């Protein structure tokens, strides 16, 4: 059994053991250092990462699950047209996960500001710093889900809508719950970056 | 240099200029590779569907359009000692922009195959088409915007 | 104070984006790579 | 891109306030220029 | 506002009709109050095209 | 996840194919097609469903049974190649597997020389070859070396059940290697149902031949699904009925629906019931193997009744086989 | 997107100036609004030329929207106005509301004095402006959630 | 010479005369939006009269065209 | 006819941008204009190509 | 200042915050869409007993309820102005981790079991209260996760 | 110091995590894997209002060792805790996760297996549970190991 | 001290959870594959539960020799231990661990078939128990390898 | 100096040679796959050789690009250049190579299918020309960003 | 001292470790294989098991040579054992274990192969046994080589 | 030396390696996968062998580009040479080889397909040969690049 990718995975996993061996029994286990890595690292790569992934990974959530419910309406939609105005609001519900994505990109990129350098490395600036990485992240990544997740709910929705415009209904209320996960991740996101203040 | 303006500051700044283009470009060529199978698969019966079918290629290709705009203006943010603060500005517009436009020229691509497919078994279907297809494209064009907003950070 | 001569900050993380730029950069060739073409429609009638 | 996106605001943001919908087509019985390219229905049309 | 949507129409029915329309009712609040959010955040999209 | 990978090409396949299962005719559009009275006035009512303006360049005249079974089986075939000409990659590798039962339908049928090709998804570029290759000695090195059926092969009913047994321990091999996992255990039970009743069918076949070796048997049993491998060697050491009773005894599924009633209803009964199943898994392409199946039984009720009102004999129309 | 109940309230009567005046408002350019005021115009005057013959199917699509797209490029010239652009270009047909400094050195970093606000669209003194961003997507954000 | 390519070129020529006049025109006034800016071009006149010249081009090629037309 | 013509456009082609390219790099020294002609040279012979597989 | 408290540990601690809101929208949507694959199908229409066939989804929704809460405790003891510790920083790591991948098997299995559940006892009332205790034995995982973020919590922010 | 780093507590935070991961997803996939597994003859199960509930049982029961071990790391864990008190509190955790992991595993295969070859046969329902106890034995045995090794976790630490 | 560094500790619990982590991973697969091989025993009753368990007590076994490596292994780990008896007991952990891996996978593979084979012929099962015994060995010697290090691994420490 | 490192003309280089690289990788995946496309059509369609070999034209025309980005940086190239010299020279590199190697993949897509497809049916040549060149924008975008970039890369540089 | 560090033992402890699990997990391939192609065949010719459990036998030959090269190099281990015998200890587990591990790819291919051949063939049973002797003897030359790198390890040490 | 180091030429000697290795493996895909065709093309009619194999010509042309850049840059390699030389004809040598290796990918995959073509169809030869020109010049381009850069190598170096 093998594959390239997996290959890769564990040639790299046994050169990280390996040079983590050599480092540690040779006393200088310290070298490899990832707190001193946080703490050297620039504040605004952390920054403009959170909020690059954020924006980026809301909208490949939404576009995810936007192809899978368009496709899947639009093929439905050969019998019935009539399931295309009427399931789009799954394609509305995975949109908002982007807006909300656009949202908290604006206000993270309000915190960017110009750090003197006497003050670049201050505890509020790598708070802030991670504060915007993680939360960017988490946005961004629970963006993702939330559109993906949608995006298969309303494709269910509009291929049941095609069988019978019954049965439409309550899948909407399973849209509207894979909704309130993305809300739910954005005031997450925004309660992690609530106390980051501007770089200073 | 200085703290603040390191040599490799630049390199941020470089990449991120490379990515918006790149990474719009893929997601544009995806799009225009998957709707162009569509177009020229659903063409071949009904021919004067040509000009509604061209529109997922056409939304693929402004998509790339974006990012040719932001790449442009993070290039002429760029320089030699410009900040570590201005490169990552123009890293994080760069990866924005890029990988929104990449995912919305994935969903174009697929969402235009099956719309192109389906308004030339079913005619209601060009409206709902066209109208997915936005929503797709409206994805890059989010990405767009933080790139936009982030870059007018840049100094 | 520094953590490495060789594998310095600046270096550690430009390593760091262009490994996140080329992880997206693989993922959207492994996408832009399974584009098969639907023949049947466009083949030999 | 635009036009599209008022039509997005005003099916979903606008209507949707409001609009209860699902009514019945006037539609009426009335004669019209049926032309002959309707011999393209009920013979590719299924 | 958001019990007295839930409340006030299906228990109406339910006195004086003489709720089977409170899951209905509910699922409409429910969307009604998170679609205002929604499409408040979704016109921001004039600014967005507008800006692009 | 299922339907995360799905939609990125199937997705528009599998909504059109279910909108095609939405088109199946209900049990009260057969009521409706039964209490016809004339071919004319089925056509009419049968316009009334989804097959629309189909036999609309027929008149009353022209119009016969035969027409009507051509007609909605030309329909299904359009539909089939429609779905295969938007498919690529393993979807279109999957309907392709299809085919290949057709083609040794097609082959088995054309070789008995009078036979045309009979079925158009069984087609391909030397099978009326098969019309006029009465030597079986130059069939493969002649005319199926250059067809898909040429991994398969190694009176004619020997030839036929060989390919059938290679073509579905092969197509079994496929679904399991390059299927998603719902359409994989979906494919997989619907194959372990056409293997069984191809061992059954076979068995039955055998049980009228004396040259029929139980070892010989092992060539021509496909040894896939539930009655494999046991009920299968049952079936290959099997002599007579009896023997098939008593192999088809240590199964729960198919066990008590031989020993009574019309053998090739409960077989299709039974795949009505596995393809209504398939039909309920959302993201998988098995869905496109129940609607096939579906649509080849509707055809076959269309018929029915079509000859039920056509000589009469209307006692017999409804012993139609549907779940819808 | 749905007919309407049987006498309730018609959507398409509001329509008539939203869809057009949304459109603006996202389009917003006086170049661009013109160019479509024109494109309509060519159908709007030649109605009775288009009607009674044979249109196709794109072209039917632009010719049953033409009273559509007068409007969009109309709102949208307003709009432009407002936005104060023609093509990438802005107006300046009344004074500033922003007075630059007395003097300055070239490539000093200058920044205006409000000495009043501009009459009606935005004012053509941050056209240009390495700060235009800011209040332009401040503005253009509230305009949006106040009129959305 | 064909009515299609002579109605697009004449319209393209039309606008051409409009728009690169109106340039021109604000290039030889010294606007500040054409002329403001460090990055554009120093002398408002010089590239005005150039400006003009194409409009001209641009003249020859919309009465042309309406001769075909 | 067309196994001639066809022969000149591809030699046009593979020729023509490239020997654009390195003239006006020669007589220039700005690097975007000369970048420039030689992508123009291409997408003129492109688009003559193009004009002429109309005609037909 | 404090070597016990290096600047570096809110990395650590939005880390769980990011680790416990992912994964619990992970779970939480893999248990709200592999389920509603099944009620799509099941229910026949009945208006009434949308309420029965609505739990799994409701169970994968706590589970996200349970990732929210922790990411909120965990939010609400980040602050660039106090003296965050290291070891809490690695509390509030192995808070979201377990409250997050706790959630994510419990979705997981809620979807697996609800899919085929709910088209069941849909139409078999009488293994609605077998398939309803498997679901809570289902949920009782991101429970189990949700009271080792708690403590965890408590105990590193002290 | 030496002994007690600031980093020491990062393996005791490591720990805890897998012990709730590693055995949450082995008793998901245990519940998921029998749960879902349950057709045939066990599609109508008439005789009773549950049939396939012993393999979620001792799912379950997996997910209980993980919490168990989990909430007495978490009550062994500190500040100022010693490195060799992180690394034993990291293989108590990782003892019961993955073998718990390996036991959930098992038990969702077997329970699979029985409740799929569903018959009327009481043989399979009234034996096979003591393959289940096999295989819920490997977390017991994960479990014993992590407890062992957590009680010596502050045992002559300095 | 160097021959005593602090993270001397760490592979020594490492050593002590692998012992019982790759064991119960080993007895995991050697229990699942062979229960799905027994429910062949749905319709041979005498045999479930009397002869065809033998491969998941032999896996079951094989987790008693993990556990008895892995506690042997805990009780001789400490803070200021060697680093050669951390290399020692991280050896034993692994030899005893991948060993019964190997020895529960050729167990579960063995006793699958097998048990199906008897299942079908009953003649074969004094043949399989034998094969059987050939494939629990190997992980019997990986336990008196594990056993040989751990007795070594404090005897000349200094 | 610390602005001219020795190991700044690496990225130089290895933009340089990743802007051929790449856009021969585009330009080679259209030209296969369109070839394939035009072998498999012009056995039953000879006479239309001329006009569906357009493709595999566009496909050189990212080729072209390429060649060019790779001439300017390799003209821009210098021992002592500034390690911004080196990350812009990266950045066309990239920009131009990847951009086309997408443009060509697309190029290949389409040509493919819309020369089988043109083999039926003449009128959608027009359709193809028109989706090919959409395609072909995206190299001519990234060659657009390689060139401003490459234009750039000694501009208000020192040493 | 340089040439005996602390770390020296751990190239033996992986050494010790290696020579019985890849050895282990090579019997356990042949053992699986083997096993399974005899309990195929022994249903229809149950008198063969004495003729074909030999290539079981083989894997488990190939795992005593794994056990005696782990205990051979076992007792070579040592606290202050210098760097260059804990390469040569490594060196010979992996010689060892790896060769065998071949081996046991080759025995259980084989002997799978011979097994389901020769119910059909009594004859092939010489030529399957031959074929086993080569892929046997395949790791006698690991043992081979192990042991006289071992008998290396400690000879010259300084 | 700062600008000349003692690795300097390690990029040198694998440029000179990449720059015949990459265009050989292109040349060699090229040369097979239209040999294939090649062989199957004239099973049927041999007479048009000649006619047939120029893919495989245009194919070995790219690895006669990597020969001459691989000779100049050999010829270009020096102990004391510059770390700019060093970069720069390892920039030449990855040009040259993977432009040639695309060129040989597309130069294979269209001669495979053109062989057939031509010989059903004899006018589809010139268009091969187009086809093939076209993939042949991106090696051609490649070789370019390679030629400029390693003419820049080493002017105005110090």
């Amino acid at each position: 059994k093998f594959s390239f990718s997996h290959f890769l995975y564990y040639l790299v996993l046994i050169v990280v053991i390996v040079y983590g061996l050599y480092k540690l029994f040779t006393g200088h286990g310290s070298d490899i250092n990832f707190g001193k890595f946080l703490l050297r690292t620039s504040p605004y790569m952390w920054a403009n990462l959170g909020i690059a992934l954020c924006v980026g990974l809301s909208v490949v959530g939404a576009a995810w699950g936007i192809f899978i419910t368009g496709s899947s309406m639009i093929g439905a939609g050969v019998r019935a047209p009539r399931i295309t105005t009427k399931n789009l609001i799954s394609i509305i519900f995975c949109e908002v996960v982007a807006i909300y994505g656009l949202i908290i990109a604006i206000v993270f990129s309000s915190k960017l500001t110009v750090a003197t350098a006497e003050n670049m490395y201050s505890k509020s600036n790598l708070y802030t710093g991670y504060s915007l990485f993680w939360a960017g992240i988490t946005v961004g990544a629970s963006n993702l889900i939330c559109g993906i997740a949608v995006g298969i709910t309303g494709a269910t929705a509009a291929i049941s809508d095609a069988a019978d415009s019954a049965l439409f209904v309550k899948i909407l209320v399973i849209e509207i719950f894979g909704s309130i996960l993305g809300l739910l991740g954005l005031i997450v996101g925004l309660l992690m970056a609530g106390k980051a203040s501007e770089f200073q | 240099m200085t703290e603040l303006c390191p040599v490799y500051a630049p390199f941020f700044g470089a990449i991120g200029c490379a990515s918006a283009i790149i990474f719009t470009s893929l997601g544009a060529a995806y799009g225009t590779a998957k709707s162009g199978v569509g177009i020229c698969a659903t063409c071949v019966l009904r021919p004067d569907l040509l000009f509604k079918n061209i529109v997922p290629v056409i939304m693929a290709g402004i998509i790339a359009i974006y990012g040719l705009v932001v790449s442009v203006l993070v290039c002429y943010s760029l320089g030699q000692k410009q900040a570590l603060y201005t490169g990552f500005i123009q890293l994080g517009a760069g990866l924005s922009v890029g990988l929104s436009g990449l995912a919305a020229g994935f969903a174009i691509g697929i969402v235009g195959d099956a719309g192109v497919r389906g308004s030339s078994q079913q005619p209601r279907l060009f409206v709902g088409m066209i109208l997915i297809l936005i929503f797709a494209e409206v994805l890059g064009l989010y990405g767009l915007i933080v790139a936009l907003l982030l870059n007018s950070r840049a100094t | 104070d520094i953590l490495s001569s060789i594998w310095t900050e600046g270096l550690l993380m430009c390593l760091i984006v262009s490994a996140l730029l080329l992880f997206i950069l693989i993922v959207a060739l492994s996408w832009i790579s399974n584009l098969d073409i639907t023949y049947g429609a466009l083949e030999k009638s | 891109s635009a036009m599209l996106h008022s039509l997005r605001l005003h099916w979903v943001e606008s209507m949707s306030k409001f609009f209860v919908g699902e009514g019945l087509p006037y539609e009426p019985f009335a004669f019209e220029y049926k032309d002959m390219e309707v011999a393209v229905a009920s013979a590719s049309s299924s | 506002c958001i019990p007295w949507l839930l409340l006030v129409k299906p228990l109406h029915f339910k006195f004086t009709h003489k709720g089977d329309i409170m899951i209905h009712q509910v699922i409409h609040t429910i969307e009604f109050c998170l679609n205002c959010v929604s499409h408040t955040a979704s016109y921001l999209r004039l600014w967005a095209l507008s800006l692009a | 996840m299922e339907g995360v990978y799905f939609n990125i090409d199937n997705g528009f396949i599998e909504g059109v194919v279910r909108g095609y299962r939405n088109g199946l005719l209900s049990n009260n559009q057969y009521i409706n097609l039964t209490q016809c009275d004339t071919l004319e006035d089925l056509k009419l009512q049968l316009s009334s469903t989804d097959y629309g303006n189909f036999l609309s360049s027929v008149s009353s005249e022209s119009l016969t049974t035969s027409l009507i079974q051509e007609y909605a089986s030309s329909k299904l075939y359009h539909e089939f190649n429609y779905i295969r000409d938007q498919s690529s990659g393993s979807t279109r590798k999957f309907m392709d597997y299809i085919t290949y039962g057709y083609m040794i339908d097609n082959v088995a049928l054309m070789i008995t020389g009078i036979l045309q090709r009979c079925h158009p998804l069984g087609w391909f570029d030397t099978l009326p070859t098969l019309s006029v290759a009465t030597d079986l000695e130059s069939l493969y090195e002649t005319v199926l070396v250059d067809t898909p059926l040429a991994p398969y092969f190694k009176n004619i009913e020997i030839i036929r059940n060989k390919l059938y047994k290679a073509y579905l321990e092969d197509f079994y091999n496929f679904v399991t290697e390059e299927i998603p996992e719902p359409a994989k255990e979906c494919m997989q039970t619907l194959l372990g149902f056409e293997a069984d009743r191809r061992s059954i069918n076979i068995a039955l076949n055998s049980l009228q031949s004396s040259d029929i070796d139980p070892d010989l048997k092992s060539d021509l049993l496909p040894n896939i699904g539930k009655l494999y491998p046991l009920a299968t060697f049952h079936l290959a050491q099997a002599q007579d009925f009896e023997g098939v009773r008593a192999a088809l005894a240590n199964v729960y599924e198919y066990r008590g629906f031989l020993e009574t009633g019309n053998l090739e209803d409960h077989f299709y009964q039974l795949e009505m019931e596995l393809c209504r199943d398939a039909f309920t898994q959302q993201f998988a392409i098995s869905t496109v193997w129940a609607w096939m199946k579906s649509k080849e039984q509707e055809v076959r009720n269309i018929t029915w009744i079509a000859e039920c009102i056509a000589q009469n004999q209307r006692e017999r129309i409804n012993n139609y086989i549907s779940v819808y | 997107y749905g007919i309407a109940q049987y006498r309730e309230i018609n959507a398409g009567l509001p329509t008539i100036v939203t869809f057009p005046f949304m459109f603006a408002i996202m389009f917003g350019d006086m170049g661009h609004g013109f160019l479509m005021t024109l494109a309509a115009l060519s159908l709007v005057l030649n109605e009775k030329k288009i009607n009674k013959m044979k249109r196709g199917e794109i072209f039917d699509m632009a010719f049953t929207g033409r009273y559509i797209i007068l409007l969009m490029g109309v709102f949208s010239m307003y709009t432009g106005f407002l936005y104060n652009d023609i093509f990438s270009k802005t107006m300046t047909i009344f004074k500033s509301g922003w007075k630059w400094p007395d003097h300055w050195k070239k490539g000093e970093s200058i920044t205006a004095t409000s000495v009043g606000t501009y009459p009606i669209g935005l004012d053509w003194a941050w056209h240009g402006t390495e700060n235009a961003l800011l209040f332009s997507n401040s503005y253009k954000m509230k305009l949006s959630i106040l009129m959305g | 010479v064909s009515t299609g390519k002579a109605w697009c070129c004449t319209v393209l020529s039309a606008f051409g005369v409009v728009i690169l006049s109106v340039i021109a025109h604000l290039f030889n006034t010294n606007h500040e939006s054409f002329v403001g800016s460090i990055n554009d071009p120093e002398d408002g006149p010089a590239v005005a009269h150039t400006v003009y010249l194409a409009a001209l081009v641009y003249l020859v090629f919309f009465v042309f065209c309406g001769f075909q037309v | 006819a067309v196994i001639n013509k066809l022969m000149l456009f591809t030699a046009a082609m593979v020729v023509l941008p490239v020997l654009t390219f390195f003239i006006i790099q020669q007589f220039t020294p700005n690097t975007l204009i000369s970048g420039g002609l030689a992508a123009a040279m291409a997408n003129v012979v492109l688009i003559v190509y193009i004009v002429v597989a109309f005609r037909e | 200042s404090n070597i016990y408290a290096p600047l570096y540990a809110p990395f650590f601690g939005f880390a769980g915050c990011a680790a416990a809101m992912v994964l619990s929208c992970l779970g939480a949507a893999i248990g709200t869409a592999k389920s509603g694959i099944g009620i799509a199908g099941i229910g026949t229409f009945k208006p009434e007993l949308i309420m029965k066939s609505l739990i799994p989804v409701v169970m994968s929704g706590i589970l996200a309820i349970y990732g929210l809460v922790v990411a909120v405790l965990i939010a609400g003891n980040l602050s660039p102005t106090e003296d965050y510790t290291l070891f809490n920083g690695f509390m509030h790591l192995s808070c979201g981790l377990c409250v997050g991948f706790a959630c994510l098997s419990s979705g997981y299995a809620i979807g697996m079991v609800g899919d085929v559940g709910v088209r069941k006892y849909m139409h078999q009332p009488r293994l609605f209260v077998g398939i309803v205790l498997i679901l809570i034995f289902s949920e009782v995982l991101g429970l189990y996760g949700m009271i080792v973020a708690l403590i965890l919590n408590t105990r590193g922010s002290e």
